[PDB]
């Protein structure tokens, strides 16, 4: 199992969150609910992998359970369904899209 | 939505969150007054608002939401202050 995107690197105090409706990582080529899922500080410095819904390593938790170094980002439009027809990556048939997110979108400090 | 309260009477409240058909085997719901007879009860997952009631006018309440997924496992859906 691998992210498909690569890492938010925090490099400060407060920890990964985001204002409603900010924190999907940008993906042209998905559905407008398909844009749910999970920042999982993941296993130094921390860092947040994006997962969608029902796909990772935590792909059994709801939105919003609440748990630790978990964080539910949604767009609105999105499905509380699971990312089964998306999955996650496989790191060796493919390489991690860098996570971008839109204009406008809020980051903590130490967060680029 | 998000887990609020939608309707408040000094008796009871509305308390709604987003649905979910598809991981939650039911929901569980539990408050009492805040820090010092705790109470619960249960709804289905099918299901995503509950409605407490016989509360005390004027007093506090911590409410909390808590979840039993479909591979048994036990969670809650965020947490919310509540206190008259």
């Amino acid at each position: 199992t691998a992210s498909w995107f690569t890492a938010l690197t925090q490099h400060g105090k407060e920890d990964l969150k985001f204002p409603r409706g900010q924190g999907v990582p940008i993906n042209t080529n998905s559905s407008p609910d398909d844009q749910i899922g999970y920042y999982r500080r993941a296993t130094l410095s921390p860092r947040w992998y994006f997962y969608y819904l029902g796909t990772g390593p935590e792909a059994g938790l709801p939105y919003g359970a609440n748990k630790d170094g978990i964080i539910w980002v949604a767009t609105e439009g999105a499905l509380n369904t699971p990312k089964d027809h998306i999955g996650t990556r496989n790191p060796a048939n493919n390489a991690a899209i860098v996570l971008q997110l839109p204009q406008g979108t809020t980051l903590p400090k130490g967060f680029y | 939505r998000d887990l609020e309260v939608v309707v408040a009477t000094p008796t009871s409240l509305l308390i709604s969150w987003p649905a979910n058909y598809y991981n939650i085997r039911y929901y569980r719901i539990t408050y009492g007054e805040t820090g010092g007879p705790v109470q619960e009860f249960t709804v289905p997952g099918s299901k995503s608002t509950a409605t407490i009631s016989g509360l005390k006018p004027g007093v506090d309440y911590t409410i909390a939401l808590y979840a039993v997924t479909t591979r048994w496992r036990l969670y809650q859906m965020w947490q919310p202050i509540s206190i008259n």
